[PDB]
RNA sequence: CUUUAAUGUUUGAUGUUCUAACGUUGACCCGUAAUCCGGGUUGCGGACAGUGUCUGGUGGGUAGUUUGACUGGGGCGGUCU
RNA sequence: AAUUCCUUGUCGGGUAAGUUCCGACCUGCACGAAUGGCGUAAUGAUGGCCAGGCUGUCUCCACCCGAGACUCAGUGAAAUU
RNA sequence: GCUCGCCGGAAGACCAAGGGUUCCUGUCCAACGUUAAUCGGGGCAGGGUGAGUCGACCCCUAAGGCGAGGCCGAAAGGCGUAGUCGAUGGGAAACAGGUUAAUAUUCCUGUACUUGGUGUUACUGCGAAGGGGGGACGGAGAAGGCUAUGUUGGCCGGGCGACGGUUGUCCCGGUUUAAGCGUGUAGGCUGGUUUUCCAGGCAAAUCCGGAAAAUCAAGGCUGAGGCGUGAUGACGAGGCACUACGGUGCUGAAGCAACAAAUGCCCUGCUUCCAGGAAAAGCCUCUAAGCAUCAGGUAACAUCAAAUCGUACCCCAAACCGACACAGGUGGUCAGGUAGAGAAUACCAAGGCGCUUGAGAGAACUCGGGUGAAGGAACUAGGCAAAAUGGUGCCGUAACUUCGGGAGAAGGCACGCUGAUAUGUAGGUGAGGUCCCUCGCGGAUGGAGCUGAAAUCAGUCGAAGAUACCAGCUGGCUGCAACUGUUUAUUAAAAACACAGCACUGUGCAAACACGAAAGUGGACGUAUACGGUGUGACGCCUGCCCGGUGCCGGAAGGUUAAUU
RNA sequence: AGGACCGAACCGACUAAUGUUGAAAAAUUAGCGGAUGACUUGUGGCUGGGGGUGAAAGGCCAAUCAAACCGGGAGAUAGCU
RNA sequence: CUUACCACUUUGUGAUUCAUGACUGGGGUGAAGUCGUAACAAGGUAACCGUAGGGGAACCUGCGGUUGGAUCA
């Protein structure tokens, strides 16, 4: 029935946005980890 | 009055509402409500901190008034509105002065009479006045804790508060809840036992009503997975346990109070 | 000087009243076209309350574990030198 | 009896015949009064028993209309080993 | 292209969300379509979305989030004041035709509108982050009025009919047309106004709140639709010229009336009810500091400005969530004809489709269904499943009962069509003409025309007339749970949970308790007729005896007992 | 008026069949329950793991739940295979 | 031929009576068996009425009332 995945820009984005994983320690500490690692888009690119 | 109700539902059999028809049916004084807010029970964390909470009505925010000073100015009561945040009946009030506030309305809720509230006043059935001042033995009503405070006691339906002795600068009176208390007698109480009353006489019937109320429903302890609650139970009901809070205490004794810091004032305690 | 008494006297006991730490989720002022906060005034309470260190009690609310083996399957019973 | 082991207890009822059911008895292995006792109108995709109607549920299957199965053309799996 | 079948409160159309060139044209068919494939949402090229008025920005806030200083915490950080963000809600404005292969309240034509700056003219007190008013708000129900729009006649255009009949007294098609502008009406709310005084609205106020006198009553706000203008315009069946054969120019008849409706609008109404039903800005008004022929403010008009992004397409699906061109999931809007209570259903309109393997054969067996002699639950764990029952009105209806129910109990009768009553009745609707008037979206009286039940008589065809789809099986005894509800998403819906009622017990407010090392906060902007916890679980009748053990409440005299000295 | 009655949409899942390498990692068909309410739903916010939430089943917390997932401790330990 | 009324007769469901039944309520009779002794005298606690609870059984206790209570109370 009804699939586990419902989307929806906004939240999507103010859920695991730059910004977002940009004002807080660990979230901030996050992308650092992820351009470390060397990655393409950082978080839903949009 | 009361009433009880035509059985037409097989929850609308018992029932029995309760009403007071000489109570204004219309939208209250504009300039004297603010929002309200629905806390769901929960904290801010957003954690449930108190079960049993949520659903209910709207419900807009009056505004009452427990201060209640304007000493030396009358005022006529010009209605009666039923209050949604309280079980009491609140009464607009209106000075001659101009400016219109709220009461809690008591036992002579008449309708257009007139009250004042000084200093001096006159001992009479809604009137602001400093124990200091009014006699004894009387029923008062929204009784003052500290001098200025705003009164908070006798504040519900039906509740009344008898003054006993104003030996010193304290006076001794005695709560709904039969216990002797004292205060710094220096401080204002409206009078008159509060209106309504008969309010103890609800029932609802259906869980509608409750539901509708804001009041959640609650689940019992030995009917829960032990993980969940002390008297997890479980396998044909047992119990042997012993009746505690979901957070193993005798739900029967200890009294829990522990303030200290207001023994002096409690004189007979609660019985 | 020993046994026992009065005012001095210092120290432990309870018990009073005071204020000046301390509290005040009473009222007012100022920071201010702020019910947060801070300073001030006043009222109330007052060495109590609370807190810190130590400390007896209580404490499946929580936590780490233990809870044997021989057994003509295991258990029960019995046994274990 | 959602509690009765001995149990298909015994007796009455319904049956052509009833280890179920209904009404009783009391000998309650081992009901019992807010981890409520006993009744209760109305209510229920709730448990058990009965009757009428109804019928392919059955006696005892037959026929029939279509979807596959079968034959041809095309594409073209799987588990296992 | 002609037939045939399917959907049509959708399987049509439009928008959101999500998608992201899937849109159109051209081309090519390897891989991709469950095969082929000349075809496509496949490949490759180009082409393709035009706004002052639709939307987002923006203004304003809700929940909630962030937060100077600040209050706390080993650190990181928690919280939260001013404030600042944040819609799903409140703020101003454009319609009607036409056009493209693909755009459209954007482009074109016609006709309007909103607000700011600047200027002219007349008039006048202007001025806030400040006061007031307003914005601004619930449930259910009961009409009436109106539009949508339908049916029917008139009108206009076409047609005399592959087979018996069809000049009208018949058949087919059309009959549309907006914003804005004026009128302000069916109705809805409300009495105005001048003056005086004031402990109120933190200061002020002429505004709002209060108190006073006088004066007139026919005062003022709101309001669907209708009616004219819009619009001698457009559109419009229908034609003739060209064609690409899909399309292109030109031309262009009537274009009314009656009755019937809404779940739309009047209606943020009206009636009523208890569970008592956002905020903020825009808006209008009132003054502060201040300005003091100034500046400003109001109205008319001239003009300039209205920036920037989003507009393609799918949107109940082959573009979205499900790995697929997957029988599943997906919010909102529109609402045709006959029958019908009706958004069920049946057949059809507009519109969209035939679900991407076909062709034959006509075995057992599986699947879905139709029909069955006689029997009728013998089946079987159990009537599981099937079969049956079904509509409207009227007659009639048990024990029991909390007097409401039970109850559609049960069980029955009549139902089609045709003539009559009655040339279409009852009823609904409402045109002349006449009267009077403030004087017309006036009132009265008049009842043409339009539409139109059911009933009761008599007649009549079939085996049968609630003929299809659709649409209860009923009754008796007994356990359980009062009841509606909830629950193990994906084997359990129950006797389980929940409940309304009940009892014990804690809590005097900085409440008890819960979240939190803390600050802070829920409890509650409550206050013992309140809140928390625990057990019981409508209601009726009741709820006996035991305090030894355990726990709990009270006492503290004595015995024992920590840190400390 | 009513957690009133019948019944669509809507919401929910009582029974049976079919599917059980499905059309599908819970559905399709025929019946079925509620349907003005403790209703139902769009949109956005807040509760975080020994924690939340829970009309309580150990249910749910992204097809995972008697302690989610991701990374690390970490080549855990494995008298056993 | 057909229609109307209509007897027989059929079906459904209510009312009444008689009869009858596992079992059970008490009621009446004789043996007068067991447990007591309640009431009749002040009946050995004056009795009775109503009423409520309790109990092997008469009956006891609470509440009001009656005198149809003996002693001079
Ligand atoms: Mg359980
Ligand atoms: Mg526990
Ligand atoms: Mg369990
Ligand atoms: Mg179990
Ligand atoms: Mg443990
Ligand atoms: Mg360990
Ligand atoms: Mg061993
Ligand atoms: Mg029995
Ligand atoms: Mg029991
Ligand atoms: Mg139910
Ligand atoms: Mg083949
Ligand atoms: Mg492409
Ligand atoms: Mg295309
Ligand atoms: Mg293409
Ligand atoms: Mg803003
Ligand atoms: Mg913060
Ligand atoms: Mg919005
Ligand atoms: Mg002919
Ligand atoms: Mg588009
Ligand atoms: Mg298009
Ligand atoms: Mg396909
Ligand atoms: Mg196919
Ligand atoms: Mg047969
Ligand atoms: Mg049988
Ligand atoms: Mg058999
Ligand atoms: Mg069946
Ligand atoms: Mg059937
Ligand atoms: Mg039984
Ligand atoms: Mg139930
Ligand atoms: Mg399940
Ligand atoms: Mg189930
Ligand atoms: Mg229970
Ligand atoms: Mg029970
Ligand atoms: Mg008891
Ligand atoms: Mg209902
Ligand atoms: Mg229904
Ligand atoms: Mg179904
Ligand atoms: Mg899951
Ligand atoms: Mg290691
Ligand atoms: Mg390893
Ligand atoms: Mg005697
Ligand atoms: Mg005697
Ligand atoms: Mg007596």
């Amino acid at each position: 029935m009804k699939r586990t995945f419902q989307p929806s820009v906004l939240k999507r984005n103010r859920s695991h946005g730059f910004r977002a994983r940009m004002a807080t320690k660990n979230g901030r500490q996050v992308l650092a980890r992820r351009r470390a690692k060397g990655r393409a888009r950082l978080t839903v690119s949009k | 009055a009361v009433v009880k109700c035509k059985p037409t539902s097989p929850g609308r059999r018992h029932v029995v509402k309760v009403v007071n028809p000489e109570l204004h049916k219309g939208k209250p004084f504009a300039p004297l409500l603010e929002k309200n807010s629905k806390s769901g029970g929960r904290n801010n964390n957003g954690r449930i901190t108190t079960r049993h909470i949520g659903g209910g009505h709207k419900q807009a925010y009056r505004i009452v008034d427990f201060k209640r000073n304007k000493d030396g100015i009358p005022a006529v009561v010009e209605r009666l509105e039923y209050d949604p945040n309280r079980s009491a009946n609140i009464a607009l009030v209106l000075y001659k002065d101009g400016e219109r506030r709220y009461i809690l309305a008591p036992k002579g809720l008449k309708a257009g009479d007139q009250i004042q509230s000084g200093v001096d006043a006159a001992i009479k059935p809604g009137n602001t006045l400093p124990m200091r001042n009014i006699p004894v033995g009387s029923t008062v009503h929204n009784v003052e804790m500290k001098p200025g405070k705003g009164g908070q006691l006798a504040r519900s339906a039906g509740t009344y508060v008898q003054i006993v002795a104003r030996d010193g600068a304290y006076v001794t009176l005695r709560l709904r809840s039969g216990e002797m208390r004292k205060v710094e007698a220096d401080c204002r109480a409206t009078l008159g036992e509060v209106g309504n009353a008969e309010h103890m006489l609800r029932v609802l019937g259906k869980a509608g009503a409750a539901r509708w109320r804001g009041v959640r429903p609650t689940v019992r302890g030995t009917a829960m997975n032990p993980v969940d609650h002390p008297h997890g139970g479980g396998e044909g009901r047992n119990f042997g346990k012993h009746p505690v809070t979901p957070w193993g205490v005798q739900t029967k004794g200890k009294k829990t109070r522990s303030n200290k810091r207001t023994d002096k004032f409690i004189v007979r305690r609660r019985s």
